[PDB]
């Protein structure tokens, strides 16, 4: 039953007595549900340490992973170029899923096409699919460039992208001068960040490999910036702003912040902004190349150091205080531009907030998960704040990254209780937060379920989640935030201290029970 | 109106395509004629998509894992293959259920085999057996395992059926291998077909020799309702107050026991004909259970459906149906009185998967709103035969419409509201046209039945009449 | 007892069994406490409509006010000028309280002095106090200007500030050319915003009244901006940024943003930034003067219109889409500068966020309080978002402002259930949110107690608080936020929508009870 | 350290003042000599502040309403006058209490008459009576009303004593008028005196003729502990473990009934001498109740105070005290063993109000820390008499220090830690020096007793050794 003046959505309409009785009747009659006591016993067992040993013995079963497949990152990289259409050679379901994922994260239209490969292509290959798809895409959406990646279908059947595109150009389906960079992105290798690296390397090789005779390093007095897989527009904006304040010439390669933040004014823009072909062709003439996320830009680093002959600096992600300082000094050394007073004042203001909130941050325990560079930068910043990471998880990390993270942790007295896990999923993290309870979790929206499970054990065992990372689906406009630089550090610090204070306020709201500590001033 | 103008617009939109793409797409766009009962002579559907045209259709894995098998709550579903498929489809569809997640319910969880290069080169049957053992170890309260195949499984030559048979015999468990590789078919329709075939072959006939279930003349099953935002519950409550007993519910908030007990019911009430007609026809031929379709979109359609269902039983069910209609009449009359002045005269364009573009028409008309365009992603010709009689004259019909085609059609027609998926939502929002998500109900619902009609009307008013649509043009432009 | 590995502060140390037994023994032994049944009955009575009728009959008692006294606003205004020392003629306890208040809100040092007037001055006056204080302050803290306000003691006694300062200058206590503007700020008149207006008018009259013979309107091609009482640094920053993007000459008068955001780099900066004396002297030469908060700048408006001969535009606070558009168009008309494309794109992005969040924001009910201009701007923004203002409260509002806000509410269909209260305090609003429950409250930290009371009645009766306004004491670095322009509108929209989503997440976290609506995608 | 250098520094700091201010301030700075017993010959205190020098002192209203009367929970305290004072003093002091706020407890609530211009011109006595009637109507469970005067009340011809007497006779309620106007005196100490006199005159003698309270030879009353962060509770439990019975605590978590029952106890354990010595002496002269000072800051002071209190009673209390000390020895020993190596050899300066500058020195010395400078805002000469023997050789002593003075002293001495109020916190934080709030315990605590010593050591370690103090200089400068 619904009242016209107060209509109830699914919550809490189904908490009404009639719906509750219907659900109880259904369960007791036709579901053959296990007894509630048995379910409670099994949940208690899953919250124990023995279940943790059984869980960490897994070798073939992955439960709730924290990574995606390569063509998603390839599409994200392709989106960062001017009037460039992402084109995935393979099945259309992959493209549908990529578009749905990016639409749910960014809340913006995402453009991508497929050649709709089927059983006929599973037997005879997808050469005709490639020809017709390239022709149709160019004729319909009029792109200046088509960036081609692959799905696991074409990777397994071993389709040859280079030969397919060459045949398409030779037979006249698309003009010979039309740029069609390509990359092989096997989803059974690596993750989405690997796909981003592969696509960027393919585009750079397409635009620079055959025309390096007339290139001189440092000729255009610019610095190349390669951001890598990034889902915060504020990060691109802060990098550009910091480079502009220093008066440093720069070329941001794969810049998608304009196409992922289009305005609503009555018209649809399929393309907006992005790196031009002139920038990509002139990139070898820069003084140097800086990779913002070096731990998933290895192929790009090899291509840049080998072909472009750029001595890429060994820089960590510009996250926190120390690494932002190191990035700024390296940029100043490379470009010969002094660091302006505005950046010094911003650093001092960040230090001031750190000094203000150190009392509330000290001693706090965090679980965290995400991509390798983001995770290691977050670990560094949390160490600088006096916080204690204990469970550090990275499903797409490797042994070298784990060694680097351990070296970072050993350098600080607050990293003595920290353990780094690579190749572990979120079921492992759920077991870890049950057996060794932290104060907070940091990660994407998939952690919310973990919090729910903790609340099932008790209010004293609940571990609140802080949404930093990708993807965030249950909150609006968090993709506009910043994690890089002093401004990103300030945003992260404000979020963390406010999460701590909201938890404290919630725990002390009981009248005559705990409200003696419900302080007005904190 | 202006059928000639609609055809001219179709031609103008079609000019841009190359010769082969234009020729193929010409057969999938049509102008409605209610007097026509054979859509085959009018439109062509269930065909392959043209490459590089930004299609909206999914894959057979989405049709099988994401639609049919996924809502089953007491079963563990393994995405056999690389990590992406189960990750992008995890908790993406709001098929509601009651249970303890991770203990006895696993709907919003993502179980996968996490294929690597070695699994591709050397196969994944041994990995599948080890995964099944680990699943049984860590999740003892699960009541069945289904293994949903992805593209490399079908491309490398894995014998999932043998592994499922051996492991099911060993553990005395029901393990269902579903060959739902994404390259099969052209859309999710073949996924629905394959999932229904798997249900028939491995689950449906498990209690043919069992007769311990007490049967009543008023036993019915709900077929094709996936409990999107609680739709199945909202329909089931109406069926229950009418005196019937709902034994099974496929597949939203459904259990494997309900599926196995379905062949014992007296009537099948099919909600989604497109995705469940195979199993309903199989049940009719094998056990003799008649099946009929029902529409619970808006007060008129649910009155008609309730009366049609009650006609299948004796007089007591008919009296209970009349009592239910009398009880629920004032509520939807109040809803109509509140929300008809704010929605009268508006024009709607729709593009949904296979059932809702023709089901929601009556609900839209009960609020005084007219539908001028509709389309399907993967519907067959029988769906178009059903739809063509429910639409007005010279309305637009589009099958497997492209992004550019729908863009231009919306630009020319200029409706007041559009209902489609998440991939058109933000596009039409940036046009300035109100948009409603017709797959997830825009994270609202339910919309079925009397309780859902109030929510539907409130959502329609809150989106159509929102002030933000009047603020797109800056005052200095 | 304490464990050295896990040391407990007051919460939850005092929840131990021994402390609980000690407290219970104390209560039943010596406190003579009322029975718990009587306390529960009285609380339930205070949550009823009859109690609300009794409460609104109050005419002499004020309970939990939502305003301060004039000298606080005078100090805030004086802090906005370069190397200017706030000086309060009266008692030192007032200055201690002002400094503590601003220190807690801004988490920054606040400088203010007093002449420390005692019982002796109650019959002789504070002339010698003024002389000694001016001499000592100038000698010790080296200010370029001393801005004088008053406390209630000096106002009641009747100290002539002008005569006192003239006699101090005449007898050599301070140089005759030293700028010492003054203002009378009685605390029993108006509130802190009235004091801000009085102090600004006094400074303007000191620097401009006697030298208007050589002033020509529009000579310097600038627009004067008077912000009024503002406690968000982001508001100053966003106004400066928006005016810079338009390419519009401007002169912000009383800009304290630099002195309230000094960096922590190892030195203490007593003064930083602020309006210079040259700018105040050149202010009459501007094209026009724009008042950002015209509802507490009436005296300033009178002075600017009658003396500077400036045709002050009739503008609302640049809060929300429509009023930001009107402010930008008025600035463009005055200065003759076209509105840039960047501001158009930012407006479109705000409209896009509104479109994305309209489904979650539609129909929500808000109780709200604050200062008049901030309150009416937030009411306008809530009406623009489809939200329903229900309880609009302003302790320092007047009847004309009430009529204006009623006119704003009547123009929108979402203002049907809206009532405005002037002269009412937070006990009135507690009664209102008990009797006519809204969905959320918007206000300063003093609302937290109200939330506690609601949670005492029941979880279904709890009204969550959203901290927008002054002062915020229980959260860190919220004073850095923005509430003006498109940037402030986006920040407020994000805060509101995420508060709604977090409330929904909390309400649907119960396993097998309400977690059917615990959606990953919202 | 190096007495001659300290005197030289004092002279350089004084060099900038005008002659009158310099001459006045010369008497408020001293170099400590523990051999000296009388402080009148070296330091001068309890004098008016020099105008325009940024003193940290408050007013008499703060010392009466905010310190003495505010912690009383079952009473309602009206701030008679304009709105600012109660607004700035509302919930700024962390005097913890147990009760239902708004029903039977009113500590964090702000009650005021909200004086306007008409109230200034025509008085506020009728408004006060109407306000008392409204308070009686809306808060029936209140057990007394206090009326704290602000500056205009004493400036205009208001007579609150007559109003209080008439309303108390009419309503049979205890109404205490406090003439704590701001301009009286020079600091909060006169507010302490006025509040104590009001307590003596209006509350203390209510049960002089009542003999229905059963009394035991082990009755003690805590005087001068205001339960900052639970501090009083952290003390009271210890007294309960010694076998004593605590009848009242003034005034944190205190009730009017406890105040009235105070003249029935056997001993008065006075914590804050400065604010409650008046009432302690009055009770000694009138009821013959002895009072002694105690110190629960740090394990050493706590043990000495427990032994001194136990020596005032029979042998059973002494045995219980020995058992308590033995029980609590390992905990504070472990706290020292953990935190002293991190804090050994550090130098600290303090600037607090009347009691704590000398009370917390022992707790710092228990951790291996040396206090090199100390000072008071509003202490008298007896406080400095105690401090001089409490403090070390050649250390710095300051009374009513100014912001400029404190900044110059801190720059010259360069301490590792500074403990002061909120008005110097950020000033010293920007300077790169760790700062702990010694009034509110930086929203932490309690710091009294054995359980508070652990929190104290943890806070000192967490602030002194924070990494943020090594990051204030940019690497490029
Ligand atoms: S199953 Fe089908 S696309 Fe019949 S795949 Fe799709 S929950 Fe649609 S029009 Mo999403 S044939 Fe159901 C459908 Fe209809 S997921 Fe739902 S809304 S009634
Ligand atoms: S059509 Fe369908 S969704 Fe596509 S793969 Fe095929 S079953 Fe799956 Fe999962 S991993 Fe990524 S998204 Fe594909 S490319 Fe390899
Ligand atoms: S020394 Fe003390 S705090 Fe000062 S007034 Fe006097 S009692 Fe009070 Fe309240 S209202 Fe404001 S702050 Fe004053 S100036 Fe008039
Ligand atoms: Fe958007
Ligand atoms: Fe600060």
């Amino acid at each position: 039953s619904q009242q016209v003046d107060k209509i109830k959505a699914s919550y809490p309409l189904f908490l009404d007595q009639d719906y509750k009785d219907m659900l109880a009747k259904k369960r007791d009659g036709f579901e053959e549900k296990y007894p509630q006591d048995k379910i409670d016993e099994v949940f208690q067992w899953t919250t124990t340490k023995e279940y943790q040993e059984l869980n960490f013995q897994r070798e073939a079963l992955t439960v709730n992973p924290a990574k995606a497949c390569q063509p998603l990152g390839a599409v994200l990289c392709a989106l960062g170029f001017e009037k460039t259409m992402p084109y995935v050679h393979g099945s259309q379901g992959c493209v549908a899923y990529f578009r749905s994922y990016f639409n749910r994260h960014f809340r913006e239209p995402v453009s991508c096409v497929s050649d709709s490969m089927t059983e006929d292509a599973a037997v005879f290959g997808g050469q005709q699919n490639m020809k017709d798809g390239l022709q149709n895409c160019k004729a319909t959406y009029k792109p200046d460039m088509i960036a081609v990646s692959t799905t696991c279908m074409a990777e397994v059947i071993g389709d040859d992208l280079n030969a397919f595109i060459n045949n398409s150009k030779k037979e006249g389906f698309i003009p010979d001068e039309f740029p069609v960079p390509f990359a092989h992105t096997p989803s059974f290798v690596g993750s989405h960040v690997t796909g981003w690296d592969n696509m960027f390397e393919g585009i750079a090789r397409y635009f620079t490999l055959k025309s390096m005779d007339d290139k001189v390093v440092g000729s255009n007095k610019k610095i190349n910036i390669v951001p890598g897989f990034e889902t915060y527009l504020g990060n691109f904006r802060v990098i550009k702003r910091m480079l502009s304040e220093m008066g440093v010439g720069y070329s941001l390669l794969s810049d998608p912040e304009e196409v992922l933040d289009t305005p609503a004014d009555g018209q649809f823009r399929m393309y907006a902004g992005g790196t031009t072909q002139e920038e990509m062709k002139d990139a070898p003439n820069a003084l140097n190349t800086v990779l913002l996320q070096p731990w998933h830009l290895e192929k790009t680093k090899k291509f840049v150091e080998g072909t472009w002959k750029h001595e890429v600096p060994k820089l960590n992600i510009p996250m926190g205080l120390d690494w932002t300082d190191e990035f700024l000094m390296k940029v100043s050394e490379i470009s010969g531009q002094p660091i302006p007073a505005s950046l010094t004042k911003e650093r001092g203001r960040l230090v001031d907030m750190m000094t203000d909130s150190h009392t509330w941050l000290h001693g706090k325990r965090f679980a965290l998960w995400g991509d390798p560079d983001f995770v290691m930068g977050l670990v560094k910043f949390l160490l600088e704040l006096g916080c204690e990471p204990v469970h550090i998880l990275c499903h797409n990390g490797n042994k070298r990254w784990k060694k680097a993270v351990d070296a970072i942790l050993a350098a600080s007295p607050y990293g003595k209780n920290a353990t780094v896990y690579i190749g572990k999923d979120l079921w492992h993290l759920r077991s870890l937060v049950f057996t060794d309870k932290p104060d907070f979790m940091i990660g994407n929206s998939y952690g919310k379920f973990i919090q729910r499970d903790t609340l099932h054990k008790g209010k004293e065992f609940e571990v609140p989640l802080i949404r930093i990372g990708f993807p965030i689906f249950d909150r609006h406009h968090l993709h506009r935030s910043t994690t890089l630089g002093y401004e990103g550090a300030m945003q992260i610090l404000t979020t963390l201290v406010n999460s701590i204070l909201e938890r404290l306020d919630e725990e002390t709201r009981g009248m005559q029970a705990t409200d003696y500590n419900h302080d007005l001033v904190r | 109106m202006s059928r000639e103008e609609v055809e001219s617009l179709i031609q103008e939109v079609l000019e841009v395509y190359p010769e082969k793409a234009r020729k193929d797409r010409n057969k999938h766009l049509a102008v409605n004629d209610p007097a026509v009962t054979q859509s085959k002579k009018c439109i062509i559907s269930n065909k392959k998509s043209q490459p590089g045209l930004m299609t909206i259709r999914g894959c057979a894995y989405a049709g099988s894992k994401g639609v049919v098998w996924g809502p089953i709550k007491d079963m563990i579903h393994i995405s056999h293959g690389p990590v992406g498929c189960g990750q992008y489809s995890r908790a993406g569809r709001r098929n509601y259920y009651i249970g303890t997640t991770g203990v006895n319910a696993f709907v919003t969880m993502n179980f996968t085999s996490d294929f690597q290069e070695k699994d591709i080169v050397f196969g994944g049957d041994k990995k599948l057996a080890k995964l099944i053992d680990e699943v049984e170890t860590l999740f003892p309260l699960n009541k069945g395992i289904s293994v949903q195949s992805e593209c490399p499984i079908g491309l490398i030559g894995d014998d999932i059926e043998s592994v499922s048979k051996v492991k099911g015999a060993e553990l005395s468990k029901t393990i269902v291998p579903v060959r739902c590789e994404g390259f099969r078919g052209v859309s999710q329709s073949l996924g629905h077909h394959i999932a229904n075939d798997a249900v028939r072959d491995w689950v449906l006939g498990k209690r043919d020799e069992d007769t311990t279930f007490a049967s009543t003349p008023y036993d019915v099953a709900i077929i094709g309702d996936y409990n999107i935002g609680g739709d199945a519950w909202s329909s089931r409550i109406l069926l229950e107050e009418m005196g019937l007993r709902c034994v099974a519910q496929w597949s939203g908030d459904g259990s494997i026991s309900e599926i196995e007990l379905t062949p014992k019911v007296k009537l099948n009430l099919v909600h989604c004909y497109r995705s469940m007609n195979y199993i309903s026809r199989h049940m009719e031929e094998k056990y003799g259970i008649p099946w009929m379709e029902y529409n619970f979109f808006g007060p008129t359609k649910t009155i008609e459906s309730l009366r049609a269902i009650a006609a299948k039983f004796d007089e007591s069910i008919q009296k209970k149906c009349e009592e239910v209609i009398a009880k629920y009449k004032p509520e939807w009359e109040a809803v109509v009185a509140k929300y008809r002045p704010r929605l009268e005269g508006k024009r709607v364009m729709l593009y949904i998967g296979g059932l809702r573009p023709r089901h929601v028409i009556g609900a839209y008309e009960d609020l005084g709103m007219e539908v001028v365009g509709t389309g399907y992603e993967f519907a067959h010709n029988d769906d178009y035969d059903r739809t063509m009689k429910e639409m007005g004259d010279s309305t637009l019909l589009y099958d497997d419409v492209t992004g550019y085609e729908f863009e231009e059609f919306v630009k020319r027609i200029k409706p007041d509201l559009i209902g489609s998926g998440i991939k058109e939502k933000f596009i039409f929002q940036k046009m300035g046209i109100p948009f409603r998500e017709m797959h997830s109900w825009d994270y609202s619902g339910p919309y079925h039945g009397f309780d859902g009609f109030a929510i539907f009307a409130r959502d329609m008013d809150m989106t159509l009449n929102n002030p933000c649509w009047k603020k797109l043009q800056a005052p200095w432009e």
